[PDB]
């Protein structure tokens, strides 16, 4: 039910 | 103002999205590391095509606080069904915090070590 958004790191 | 074993999280239950000076709707999540180790964290959502989440996969030093800015992409509007998931786990003192180190961490960390905190969105 929970998905990772478009990846964004530091 | 949610006090958890690894992170304090603000807000504690409900996200309010307000208009910025550019017309966009944005909300803020603040994670405060209440342990003595680096805490890696991930953000997941029920609407992965919908939200910019900056950042969504990072880490937080001991005693530090990190801001997570969340906003729907242009043309989309927040919905009361939208939820967010904060996943967090303590790292080793030596481990690095780049994208490759974080990705390897989330493969090896045991499930029963990963804190999860859920947030919903306010609308009306």
């Amino acid at each position: 039910q929970f998905y990772s958004p478009p990846e964004s790191f530091a | 103002v949610f006090k958890g074993p690894l992170l304090h999280i603000s807000p504690a239950e409900e996200l309010y999205f307000g208009s910025t000076e550019s017309g966009e709707k944005k909300t803020l999540i603040v994670l405060t590391n209440v342990t003595k180790n680096i805490v890696a964290f991930k953000v997941r959502t029920t609407a992965p095509e919908k939200y910019r989440v900056k950042p969504s996969n990072s880490s937080c030093d001991p005693g530090a606080s990190v801001d997570i800015v969340v906003s729907p992409h242009g043309g989309l509007t927040v919905s009361a069904q939208d939820r967010f998931l904060i996943m967090a786990a303590e790292m080793e003192q030596s481990s690095g915090t780049g994208p490759a180190e974080l990705t390897q961490f989330w493969k090896e960390v045991p499930r029963n070590k990963v804190m999860e905190h859920r947030l919903r969105c306010h609308t009306v």
